[PDB]
């Protein structure tokens, strides 16, 4: 049972609800419990005298502000959702959050549409930690959209696909997904000419016939002069292994930014690693 | 409990049964149940009312068990008419758009359709009226507000369906099967026109005419989408010629066509029509060249599934599934829905943007988000969207209003009927209500998930959603959609699983030169692209040049009110050439006229007539060169509007007001009126923006009675202070338990226009906005000022803006509105050079000349015009008095106005006082030359008191010698007393104020009393100008420090007038209008005397000043605006104001306020509005000056001391050491150190007081007993408050230091013995008492204590000893209140309940607790009140900082303290019986009081006398500073002292 | 005449938006042209050695993220900054090409 937090109905549902769940040994989820800092501490105090049912479970959604009483905080087991940290977990993220059956479907290049979707969707997310140059702001590109884009993609890969097993490359609806991509899916949070100007340099450049080829580069000029070299496998789990062998020494280039982007950035947190160091003395 | 709630429900379930007669038809045994309850009513009524007693009535048997069963019938019945709502809802759920009441009003009135014709604008799209034949039996049609009808094929007979659900379905389905069938024949016809060379004109026009606006832009894009599919059809196979290029020329010359049809004459409908039809074949050929230049040959390419593509299958069965809209992978079936006439937009790429990313939004089944700046056409675009596929779009203007059971409703209503729902400012929820409603939208969404899924069929168990704990059927056609601007004031944050419900989209960017080019093209411009090109760089270089005002929008809706204007203004030319061809000639030839037509003047007149208003001095020549630079060789000059100029000139001559043409006095003026002119004209919404008395609202009251005298409409203004009141005074409210509205001002004014009951729609009605303007209240008006003018409540009613109804704004700044508010307003700006300084002169003497004052009272006044005239010229004595006096320091801002009407008070005061001497002596008036030179000298007089009287003494003398050096009246010849100094005679020679202060000899018992004042040079001077300027019943406001004087020369000068009654507010922080509603409750009546309701004092005959103390300290929001300043503003330069309970304008009379306040910079005060200030002339009081403190309390000394003759050589001395040392503790604790380190001759007032006190039973006493006395009272004046160690060593020292000083041949010992310790204790006087007795003597009363009362024991120290020396000296005073700040645990408490218990008094603690609330609090103070004021009970009100849970505690306290009554306290059964209790208690005293009046000022005097309130708190830092603003009276009224802690 | 010749930083400016508006509507005087019809091309140059014509105006301060500018053409770096010495806006007729 999941109730939203934030009106008088919605706290008697979530009374009701905690009392049916405790005995019948259900779920319980409540949205947005930051809006009423009040009430959590008398959830807090019910949830303390309590012995619910072993099966039942009681999650509370929040955002990280201070307004949360300590004692709830103490009371359960916190849980931080935030971007991965970078391009390797974001890919592992994605993948793990698809269902297997959904990408090993009719069409065998589904799968390898669903890894172009998943490394753009990477790409454009760690952007978004040097806000002033991977983007002009600090867009909302989240997991909503990665959603509407594998059903962009679902949908027209089975227009264009009747069933068949194969597809040439050149037959995908490459222009049908750029352009619902770069006006509608992800191009509907951009507010500015040259990050629209951007996001169609990324779609471009990666979804194309030539993504299908064993030469196709998924980034140039990495470190030095090797580059990120797009995968030959045609499977699911061939793409996540894939994922799973990267050389974990991530680089702004990777992102097509400068080197020197993190900087400044990875300067100042270890100076604060310092001080934290030093707060906890 | 039970009478009450039966009573009411069988009074309005009588009126629900009566009203509908034909209720009962389809209530049957509900109307039998409710005739048997209604039989039974008046059996109850026939034998209540035969015994009107109570006793009479309990005792009849059968009553209450009679009474129960009809509760509970009531109840059922009412259940069962809820159900019964419910369910003929259920079935043609158009009726979930209208009220219960207005349910059962078309329910019971189904017989007459004459009723019902007003419920059909808010059950359909653009259906206004159903047409009927004469027998008013059958519905031949339909009708919209525009009057385009649509005939049904087959009319829907009433006679063969009676009931009102059943022929509305049916109505309802022939509207969408008739539509369906005038569009396939639209389609039919427009093939024909279709895939054809060349178009005939007239067989073209002759289908648009045939043919709703709707059906031809359908046709037309089902015919083009058709012709463009069968070309890709063909080209399919690929390098082919291609047949594209033949779509393509069809396009362009049906566009020929149309072009050609709008250059000549059309009738309104078609002309729209023709305009429509070009924007969609405009972008019909922009699509076609795009999709030949990207060679574009298979149908399956994605450059034609992104465009929006209609597919017309005239073998289907089902009309209404006939027409298919497919864009991208989403297909939708055109809902039909007939919309009458709309605005079609101009598809440009961001429309084609937000149309792809909607309908892939709605192919998700999920809603759609557009945010972005205002002005970018967010909500336009999803009308646009939703007028395209057919459906019923409902616009909601949100705000925090909108809670989640509104919103509910509104979802249900929009699932039932299946309609599109775009919630503009969805931002303008709470986040927490923003949170609630995301529930809703996702389970709608799963609903509509569910319902998409192939495996339901239409015949299983409809899909319904949980909404309000009902399940509600959920219809495909239903869209959600939210615009927000991102970034705006107002707005909330949306919770991150609301937001992933919605696809959002970013539109910022206008296509603003294709808006421009197709909407000109359609109105008939040649050469359209390169007066866009020309136009859309002209507002982005107008926005970037032009420097950045608060009132300057140079967006979309900009652009788009400056091309209506050009079309407009395109129309009114072609018309004038007509005309004149007419009378000069008969050769008409409309082609030339198009040809020879200069466009681009048109444009620059309507950039002049829109843009220029707005604009500020310096960036007019900026502007203007723009305009050069654009259209180079192109001149616009201005029409003279003569035929509103005399007009003008006849109402300013009627208004005293000034009239000039171009560059005479007072011609900006009448340019900024008929600039508001124009801009009423071209806009519903206008705003009048400038400084304080710039001449706004003479400018829109003289443009009203102009227009009213010119074209015959009369003119009706209603004008409102919006801040004045609370929001839900404002807009309504809507009940959170019953769902009851109750209409708000703004709502019940636009209500009775609209209903138009006494022809309100017949006149130009404006409603006015006189107030400041934030986005809390006008963002509500958003869709008002757009073009949905529509007013949108959270009960779902939406009132639309009659087109004879201007919405106006009255404004000083827009320094926190909006863009979203200032974008949607045409601004007229006034700036403080529009109105002259030498127009306000000739207002004022033209009033004075023909106004008479109380005729040889207007001959007075027009001989003291005529002396002063020379005066008041440009360059004259007073201009120039004036801008010296700008160059000053005053202790308010200085404002034009503000002197300006302070002088003009003070000469009508001398016109008064002319004529007091004339009617002093009738065979000897005043003379010419004695006239004169009184004239010249008080007006000097004048202008010194009016611009310089809130300044300190030496601005006063600058002010004085620079009106010297320029002025020619004859001057006080003095070489060194200022001008300042001097008075004007009635007999007309300058007179020393000196001679009006004589050295007084107050009486001995006299000394030091509260109403004793010592004449000084200030006092003499600031009563003859509070005397002035109240007898003018002029508001003013007296500025000072505190305890300078100010409420003491306010009353010394309102004893010189015996018709005046004062009346104290003491305003706080939290202080709002409802404390001036509670002192108008009290004080006065509301009588509805034929013009209106008038409120006036009770007393008759006299005038009640209402004397604000604190007037500068109510809190600010955070938008700059007090509500109390507000509402007392409008009270003042309006005359009145609004009462709430029925919204009714209230006209002030024989009230005037008085306000009181510190100087503004100082801590917790805050400065006054400007449109405030004018209005109310500041006199700045500042504190007595050495000399002038040593003649008040020398007086004051040598009274009190002539009680011992022995003693009476030592006052002069004394009153020095009196004044030197209040000097210095005055330069060494200032507020910077604590908030409460305040000093002023109250403390000296009071130490005279407290030495004759101590001197009052004393026979004699030698010197060193004075001193000594002298000595303690200036400890506990100045020690007692101190909190550091260092500074009460300071106050020793120097009250040693200061003593001897002053007392040189003294015995130091035995004066100064630095245990110095007063008591009454031990003896019958107040002597000294030793220390060590005392202890004794407190150690016998703690155990008589103890044994009595509280048995805590206590441990005796000095401190103990002092403490309770100190608070019994407190309860021994009258009004003695007491401020104990100390550590917690320290004994305040203690100490106080003893020292109560030894004076007699009862101690009063409040018992709070964790359900205390504030009716708990006013509860305890009338039990404290009553028995401290009715009883002659001395009762010590003791008081923690933690017993307050509220502001409203501080609010009830502060006036406690201050005036010893709660005016709101004591009303209704608790007044009356407080009454009663308070002539008892004059009875047992020996006094006979009638009236409530008297008999309430004894209970005030009784309360003031007997209650003590004692407040503890902790000493917090900034706790202190805050209570000194929330209640200043605890730092004035009551005795502060610092027990800390424990030393 | 002489505010024409003369460098201006524009983030010395309260508003550069208005210089650039006001430089475009002394070209658009000069030549007796159209507003509208004017566009803006930039010309790197050092300093000291540069010319300004009747539509050139010297812009000081302009710092180029991530590229380097060399004979008015540019290349990417690996600085977070490159200094342009001075910029010529020359306000220039439309030519739609
Ligand atoms: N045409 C005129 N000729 C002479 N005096 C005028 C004229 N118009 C206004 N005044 C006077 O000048 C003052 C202008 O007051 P008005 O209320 O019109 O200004 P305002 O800008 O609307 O003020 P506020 O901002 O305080 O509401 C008044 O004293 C008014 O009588
Ligand atoms: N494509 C368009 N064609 C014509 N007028 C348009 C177009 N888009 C917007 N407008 C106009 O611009 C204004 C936008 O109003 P509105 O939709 O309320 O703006 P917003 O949603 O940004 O607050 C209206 O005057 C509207 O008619
Ligand atoms: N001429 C005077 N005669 C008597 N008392 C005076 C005179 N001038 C000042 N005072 C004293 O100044 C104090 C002013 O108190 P109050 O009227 O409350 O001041 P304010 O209105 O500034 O708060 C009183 O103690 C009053 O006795
Ligand atoms: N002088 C004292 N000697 C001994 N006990 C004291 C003394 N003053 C206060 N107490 C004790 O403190 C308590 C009362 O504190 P109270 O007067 O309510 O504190 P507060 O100063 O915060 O009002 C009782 O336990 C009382 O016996
Ligand atoms: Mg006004």
């Amino acid at each position: 049972t999941s109730i939203a937090i934030g009106s008088a109905e919605g706290f008697n549902q979530a009374d009701k609800a905690i009392n049916t769940a405790v005995k019948s040994g259900r779920w319980v989820m409540l949205k947005n419990v930051h809006l009423a800092p009040g009430w959590l501490m008398q959830l807090e105090k019910k949830l303390h005298s309590l012995q619910p049912h072993a099966c039942f479970r009681l999650f509370l959604t929040m955002e990280i502000n201070p307004k949360v009483p300590v004692n709830l905080l103490r009371a359960g087991r916190i849980f931080v959702f935030e971007p991965p940290p970078g391009v390797k977990a974001n890919m592992l993220r994605t993948f793990s959050s698809i269902p297997v059956s959904r990408i090993c479907k009719s069409p065998n290049e589904r799968a390898r549409l669903y890894f172009l979707l998943a490394w753009f969707h990477a790409i454009i997310q760690e952007r978004l930690r040097y806000a002033p140059l991977g983007w002009s702001k600090k867009y909302e590109f989240g997991e909503s959209d990665l959603r509407s884009a594998c059903d962009t993609v679902d949908t027209w890969l089975d227009d264009t696909a009747k069933g068949r097993q194969n597809i040439s490359p050149d037959k995908i609806p490459w222009s049908a997904l750029k352009t619902l991509m770069a006006q509608s899916i992800y191009g509907g949070r951009v507010d500015n000419e040259f990050d629209q100007r951007l996001l169609n340099t990324f779609l471009e450049r990666l979804f194309t016939t030539r993504s299908f080829d064993s030469e196709f580069k998924l980034a140039c000029k990495v470190d030095g002069h090797k580059d990120i070299q797009m995968p030959d496998g045609i499977r699911r789990e061939e793409f996540v292994q894939w994922v799973e062998l990267l050389p974990d020494t991530q680089t702004p280039s990777w992102l097509g930014l400068p080197n020197n982007a993190e900087r400044v950035l990875l300067t100042t947190q270890g100076v604060d690693m310092i001080s934290k160091m030093l707060k906890m003395q | 409990d039970v009478w009450i709630d039966v009573q009411r429900r069988w009074v309005y379930l009588e009126g629900i049964f009566t009203g509908s007669a034909d209720i009962k038809h389809l209530l049957p045994v509900e109307t039998q149940r409710f005739q048997s309850i209604s039989t039974e009513f008046l059996a109850l009524m026939k034998k209540v009312s035969k015994s009107p007693l109570v006793m009479d009535v309990l005792n009849i048997q059968g009553v209450q068990r009679s009474l129960e069963r009809l509760a509970d019938l009531l109840g059922k019945i009412q259940k069962a008419l809820g159900e019964y709502l419910e369910r003929e809802r259920s079935s043609f759920p158009r009726f979930y758009f209208v009220g219960d009441e207005d349910l059962l009003e078309i329910i019971g009135n189904s017989k007459n359709v004459a009723k019902l014709q007003k419920h059909f604008k808010k059950m359909f799209a653009g259906v206004s009226s159903i047409i009927l034949n004469e027998d008013n039996s059958v519905v031949l049609g339909i009708s919209s507000r525009e009057g385009e009808e649509v005939m049904f094929k087959t009319p829907v007979s009433i006679t063969e369906h009676p009931k009102i659900n059943e022929w509305l379905t049916l109505v309802e389905k022939e509207m969408r099967v008739t539509l369906a069938k005038l569009l396939a024949e639209s389609v039919t016809e427009v093939e024909i026109f279709g895939k054809a060379t060349s178009i005939d004109p007239n067989t073209y026009i002759t289908w648009i005419d045939k043919y709703q606006a709707q059906l031809v832009v359908l046709s037309a894009q089902i015919a083009w989408s058709e012709n463009v599919e069968t070309a890709l059809s063909s080209m399919g196979g690929g390098g082919d010629a291609a047949p594209l290029h033949s779509v393509l020329s069809n396009v362009e010359v049906t566009l020929n066509v149309l072009a050609d049809s709008v250059l000549m004459e059309q009738p309104p409908l078609r002309r729209r029509k023709l305009e429509h039809l070009i924007t969609e074949l405009v972008h019909q050929r922009d699509v076609t060249r795009s999709l030949i230049k990207s060679k574009i040959d298979n149908a399956k390419s994605f450059e034609w599934l992104s465009q929006m593509r209609f597919y017309f299958d005239p073998k289907q069965t089902d009309v209404l599934q006939q027409l298919s809209i497919q864009m991208a992978n989403a297909k939708f079936n055109y809902g039909f829905e007939y919309l009458g006439v709309q605005d079609k937009l101009v598809q440009t790429p961001l429309t084609d943007r937000c149309y792809l990313t909607m309908t892939q939004a709605l192919e998700a089944r999920l809603g759609g988000s557009p945010f972005g700046p205002a002005g970018t056409g967010k909500t336009e675009s999803v009308k646009a969207l939703g007028h395209q596929l057919g459906r019923f779009v409902l616009v909601f203007n949100c705000d925090e209003t909108f809670d989640f059971q509104a919103m509910g409703r509104i979802f249900v209503g929009l699932c039932q009927v299946g309609a599109w729902g775009c919630f503009d400012e969805f931002n303008r929820l709470e986040e927490r209500m923003l949170s609630a409603v995301s529930q809703q939208v996702q389970c709608i969404q799963e609903a509509l998930r569910e319902h998409s899924n192939p495996n339901y069929d239409k015949t299983s168990a409809p899909i319904t959603c949980e909404l309000l704990n009902k399940q509600v059927k959920v219809s495909p056609d239903m869209a959600i959609f939210i615009t927000m601007n991102p970034g705006y004031a107002g707005r909330s944050n949306l919770p991150d699983n609301l937001k992933k419900l919605f696809r959002s989209l970013a539109m910022t960017k206008p296509d603003r030169q294709l808006i421009a080019q197709v909407m000109l093209y359609s109105q008939g411009f040649r050469t359209a692209e390169v007066l866009a090109n020309k136009i859309v760089p002209f507002f982005k270089l107008c926005d970037e040049q032009l420097s950045s005002q608060s009132h300057y929008d140079f967006g979309l809706r900009a652009l788009k009110s400056v091309l209506v204007s050009a079309g407009n203004v395109k129309r009114e030319r072609i018309q004038k050439i007509k005309r004149e061809k007419e009378e000069r000639g008969e050769a008409v030839d409309e082609g030339e006229i198009a040809e020879n037509l200069p466009e681009q003047e048109i444009l620059i007149q309507s950039v002049c007539e829109t843009m220029v208003p707005k604009l500020v001095a310096e960036d007019i020549p900026l502007l203007f060169s723009l305009l050069s630079d654009v259209f180079p060789g192109v001149q616009y000059h201005r029409g003279e509007m003569t035929a509103l100029r005399e007009e003008l000139k006849k109402v300013c001559q009627e208004m005293y007001l000034t009239y000039g043409d171009g560059e005479e006095v007072g011609g900006m003026w009448v340019e900024k009126v008929l600039q508001l002119y124009q801009i009423t004209q071209i806009n519903h919404g206008l705003m009048m923006v400038g400084p304080s008395g710039s001449g706004k609202s003479m400018a829109w009251r003289v443009l009203l009675k102009a227009l009213e005298r010119l074209e015959g409409v009369e003119g009706v203004a209603h004008i409102i202070d919006p801040k004045a009141i609370s929001k839900d005074h404002l807009y309504g409210t809507l009940d959170p338990n019953t769902r009851e509205w109750t209409d708000g001002l703004f709502t019940h004014v636009l209500r009775k226009i609209i209903d138009s009951v006494r022809g309100e729609l017949q006149k130009r009605q404006w409603i006015v906005f006189d107030g400041d303007v934030d986005p809390e209240w006008v963002e509500n008006l958003n869709s008002v000022l757009d073009d949905n003018k529509l007013l949108t409540l959270p009960n779902g009613e939406r009132l639309s803006l009659p087109p004879n109804v201007r919405i106006m704004f009255e404004v000083q700044d827009l320094k926190y509105a909006t863009l979203a508010t200032v974008s949607r307003c045409g601004m007229v700006w006034f700036s403080e050079d529009v109105l002259s300084t030498d127009m306000i002169f000739n207002n004022f003497l033209a009033r004075l000349r023909s106004i008479p004052l109380d005729s040889p009272m207007l001959q007075i006044q027009r001989d003291a015009a005529t002396i002063m005239q020379p005066y008041f010229t440009s360059n004259g004595l007073v201009t120039k008095a004036l801008e010296h006096a700008f160059q000053l320091e005053h202790i308010m801002d200085l404002t034009r106005l503000r002197c300006l009407g302070s002088l003009f008070s003070m000469l009508h005061q001398a016109c008064r006082n002319v004529a007091q001497y004339n009617a002093n002596h009738p065979d000897f008036p005043m003379q010419i030359e004695q006239l004169e030179r009184y004239i010249q000298r008080y007006l000097v007089y004048a202008i010194l008191w009016s611009l310089s009287g809130d300044s300190r003494l030496k601005m006063r003398a600058e002010l004085g010698e620079y009106i010297r050096r320029i002025t020619t009246v004859p001057l006080p010849t003095a070489p060194n007393i200022p001008i300042i100094d001097y008075e004007v005679s009635i007999s007309g020679e300058w007179s020393p104020w000196q001679a009006k202060v004589p050295q007084i000899e107050v009486e001995t018992h006299k000394v030091a009393a509260p109403d004793v004042v010592v004449p000084t040079l200030d006092t003499v001077r600031h009563e003859a100008l509070l005397y002035t300027w109240l007898a003018e019943h002029k508001p003013l406001v007296l500025c000072g420090p505190p305890g300078s004087g100010k409420t003491m020369t306010l009353f010394s000068a309102l004893r010189a007038l015996p018709d005046m009654e004062v009346v104290g507010l003491n305003f706080s922080s939290a202080t709002t209008p409802e404390l001036l509603l509670k002192t108008f409750d009290h004080y006065c009546e509301y009588r509805r005397t034929p013009n209106g309701v008038v409120l006036a004092p009770v007393q008759l005959g006299k005038w009640l000043v209402l004397f604000c103390d604190e007037i500068n300290l109510p809190d600010m929001d955070k938008y700059g605006t007090q509500r109390v300043i507000s509402f007392i503003r409008q009270m003042v330069e309006h005359g009145g104001f609004y009462r709430t309970s029925d919204q009714t304008w209230v006209k002030l009379e024989r009230i005037q306020f008085v306000g009181a306040c510190n100087p503004p910079t100082d801590p917790g005060r805050k400065p006054l509005s400007h449109r405030f200030l004018r209005h109310v002339p500041v006199v700045y009081v500042d504190y007595p000056g050495p000399a002038s403190l040593t003649q008040i309390y020398g007086t004051f000394n040598r009274a009190m001391l002539r009680l011992i003759p022995s003693l009476r050589t030592y006052a002069e001395p004394l009153t020095a050491a009196m004044v030197e040392f209040y000097t210095m503790s005055q330069e060494r604790f200032t507020q910077d150190t604590q908030p409460h380190y305040i000093y002023s001759p109250r403390e000296m007032t009071r130490w005279v007081r407290g030495i004759f006190e101590a001197l009052r039973p004393l026979e004699t006493l030698p010197v060193e007993g004075l001193i000594r006395i002298w000595a303690h009272e200036a400890l506990r004046l100045f020690q007692d408050r101190l909190v550091e160690d260092e500074e009460r060593r300071w106050t020793d020292e120097n009250i040693d230091t200061v003593a001897l000083k002053h007392f040189p041949n003294i015995d130091r010992e035995k004066a100064m013995s630095r245990p110095i310790l007063y008591s009454n204790w031990l003896s019958k006087d107040y002597i000294p008492v030793d220390q060590e007795e005392l202890r004794d003597y407190v150690k016998a009363r703690l155990k008589v204590f103890y044994e009595e009362e509280l048995d805590v024991p206590l441990v005796l120290f000095n401190e103990v000893l002092d403490h309770v020396l100190r608070i019994d000296r407190i309860f021994r005073q009258p009004q003695g209140h007491l401020l104990l700040i100390g550590v917690s645990g320290a004994g305040k408490t203690t100490l106080s309940r003893f020292v109560a218990w030894m004076n007699g008094l009862s101690v009063y603690q409040i018992k709070v607790h964790r359900k205390y609330t504030g009716e708990d609090f006013d509860e305890d103070l009338r039990t404290v009140l009553r028995r401290s004021g009715c009883k002659n009970e001395k009762i010590a009100f003791i008081m923690d900082e933690s017993n307050v849970l509220d502001s409203g505690f501080l609010e009830r306290m502060n006036t406690l303290l201050a005036n010893g009554e709660v005016p709101g306290l004591f009303e209704g059964d608790e007044y009356a019986t407080l009454m009663t209790q308070c002539k008892e208690g004059a009875q047992k005293e020996g006094l006979m009081l009638d009236s409530h009046e008297e008999l309430y000022k004894w209970f005030t005097s009784q309360v003031i006398r007997n209650l003590h309130v004692v407040f503890t708190m902790n000493p917090s830092s900034e706790g202190l500073k805050d209570r000194a603003a929330t209640s200043p009276a605890l730092f004035n009224r009551c005795v502060l002292n610092w027990f800390g802690d424990w030393s | 005449k002489e505010l024409k010749n003369i460098h201006v930083c524009l983030g010395g400016l309260f508003v550069p938006e208005a210089y650039i508006t006001a430089t475009r509507q002394y070209v658009a005087q000069a030549n007796s042209w159209s507003l509208e019809e004017l566009c803006l091309e930039v010309n790197v140059t050092t300093s000291q050695g540069a010319t300004l014509d009747a539509c050139s105006f010297g812009v000081t301060g302009l710092k180029l993220q991530g590229a380097t500018c060399n004979n008015n053409k540019l290349s990417l770096s690996n600085a977070i900054s490159t200094a342009l010495p001075l910029t010529q806006l020359r306000w220039v007729k439309q030519t739609n090409t």
